[PDB]
């Protein structure tokens, strides 16, 4: 059987943050669509490398006529604020036989796929995934900033 | 054990067995004034507990398992089952809470035009969950 | 689907109290019929017993202070599959008898979220 | 000569009618919430429990 | 969240007069609530609440 495999790397290179701990940030995967396993697949990973690689593997899959499997990845940092904050994963069959990868950039509290009746609905933004899924901190507020200061 | 808390270091002012040397699952606090306690042993055995002097008038006490929610009543220095509510086989009780007692401020939630909706104050309530497989039905 | 309802002394026996039947007439609507209710002298604190042969047997599902002018609304509770799920009793002033209602779970909101707009593609 | 008091009284009417009856009336039910009685439900039971 | 109200009508104290009624819970002649419920969308998985 053929499986999926998530590849990804949070950068921490545009940032100069290198005194981070790497144990307080966790990516998590969930399955929603067209699953026959009597429980949707789920997983949780930690980092792999100083430059920040993270990876899921042995992913179950649907197979046949453009058979889709909807995964969702939760980019978060408990020390930073990650700009994506939600990721869609789309895993369809090619008629050629290969399995096509597509991901999208949702945000907290919107529908993922349109509501099956809107004619010509809006489509979510895809992201270049040739090297890997590239998650990033917020450009403008990289730090989580728990501490409110007086004044 | 009965332990004396003092500004000095404590002292173990008593050690003793319970009435039956059985393994205990939990203890539920009965009345402060009457100095009673209820002990639930694993094997699901309930013991009334008259500890010490500490030197109709019904009491109701209620306990939960994943098999069900049961309820219990104490009278005449004895415990009796008062009813039972078990979920069925496929089902499993998941989450439970009782009503914490509350000192009362306002008997009703108001509206803009000084109008009042009278929030519901009944003290004898608990709430709970049931999750059933294949139904995929969180029941509250 | 016949239910038998009986109060018990919990030491002597379960003395019968009534009989009801549950029919699924429509596609998705069950209903209760009172085939017969057998009222005798009732006064004081009693534990209830409910049994549908086959599916259900709730031996001690409730405990109330009962009186012979039975003035209760008997909520039997069902779910999407037409199967009895629970049996319980509340007080309603207007019956002067036992009348039973079947109940569906009063489905929860599934409250809303932001939706994708309608042709925000060329507009 | 009682015209002066009849005339002046309605000027007491106008403020109470127009502004003090904006939200500041006694005798409507929302003013007795501090004085509302504490409903007694059990009165002979405790219900200690877990 | 579910919030429990005596009457969903804007102004009604349903069967809560307390001067000397002294309701009995054991018997089951208590009032029964009406309820209103909503839910919310939350970012992170919740272990436990108090
Ligand atoms: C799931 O499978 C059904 C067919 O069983 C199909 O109609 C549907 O589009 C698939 N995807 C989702 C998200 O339901
Ligand atoms: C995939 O989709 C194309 C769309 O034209 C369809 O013709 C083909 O049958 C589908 N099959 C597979 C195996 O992906
Ligand atoms: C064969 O699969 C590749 C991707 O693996 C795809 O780009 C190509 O279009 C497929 N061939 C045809 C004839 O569509």
């Amino acid at each position: 059987a053929r499986r999926g495999t998530i590849k990804g790397r949070l950068d921490l290179a545009a940032s100069n943050i290198t005194g981070f701990v790497s144990t307080r940030t966790s990516f998590k995967l969930y399955q929603i669509g067209n699953f026959s396993t009597e429980y949707p697949y789920t997983s949780t990973t930690m980092f792999q490398d100083d430059e920040g690689n993270f990876e899921f593997a042995n992913l179950p899959l649907n197979d046949g006529v453009n058979e889709t499997t909807y995964y969702v990845m939760y980019p978060a940092s408990m020390d930073f604020n990650l700009k994506p904050n939600r990721i869609l994963i789309e895993f369809k069959n090619l008629e050629n036989g290969t399995l096509q990868l597509n991901a999208f950039k949702n945000f907290f509290g919107r529908e993922y796929f349109p509501s099956k009746d809107i004619t010509y609905p809006e489509k979510l933004q895809s992201m270049k995934v040739h090297p890997y899924i590239t998650v990033e901190l917020l450009h403008k507020a990289p730090i989580r900033s728990y501490l409110q200061a007086r004044n | 054990l009965t332990i004396e808390v003092t500004k000095d270091q404590p002292i173990i002012k008593s050690r003793s067995p319970l009435s039956e040397r059985k393994t205990v699952d939990s203890v539920i606090r009965l009345n402060e004034h009457d100095h009673q306690y209820l002990i639930k042993f694993e094997d699901k055995d309930h013991l009334l507990f008259k500890l010490n002097p500490g030197k109709s008038s019904h009491i109701f006490v209620t306990e939960h398992d994943t098999n069900g929610i049961y309820g219990y009543i104490i009278e005449n220095d004895t415990v009796k089952q008062t009813w039972k509510k078990a979920v069925n086989s496929k089902e499993k009780m998941v989450a439970y809470s009782k009503r914490e007692t509350t000192n009362l401020n306002t008997l009703g939630i108001t509206l803009g035009d000084k109008s009042v909706l009278y929030k519901y104050l009944y003290p004898n309530l608990a709430a709970y969950l049931i999750a059933n497989e294949e139904h995929h039905t969180i029941t509250f | 689907d016949i239910l038998q309802l009986s109060y018990s002394d919990d030491a002597k026996d379960a003395i019968p109290l009534g009989t009801f039947e549950i029919d699924s007439t429509s596609d998705g609507n069950v209903t209760v019929t009172t085939v017969n209710i057998q009222d005798v002298e009732v006064s004081g604190e009693y534990c209830l017993n409910a049994q549908i042969e086959g599916k259900l047997d709730m031996p001690c599902f409730s405990y109330m202070k009962l009186r012979t002018p039975l003035k209760y609304d008997l909520i039997v509770d069902v779910d999407e599959d037409n199967e009895v799920k629970q049996v319980s009793l509340s007080y309603d002033e207007t019956n002067d008898a036992i009348t039973a209602t079947v109940r569906y779970p009063e489905a929860g909101p599934t409250a809303p979220v932001t939706k994708l707009k309608k042709k925000t593609k060329t507009y | 000569m009682f015209m002066y008091i009849v005339f002046q009284g309605v000027l007491m009417y106008i403020g109470y009618r127009k502004l003090n009856s904006m939200g500041l009336i006694p005798n409507a039910k929302g003013d007795w919430l501090p004085w509302e009685r504490i409903a007694h439900y059990n009165n002979g039971l405790q219900w200690f429990s877990d | 969240v579910v919030e429990l109200y005596e009457s969903l009508t804007p102004d009604e104290r349903l069967s809560n007069s307390s001067d000397n009624f002294s309701y009995d819970p054991l018997t089951g002649h208590i009032n029964k609530p009406q309820f209103q419920t909503k839910q919310f969308i939350f970012p992170e998985i919740i272990k436990t609440m108090s």
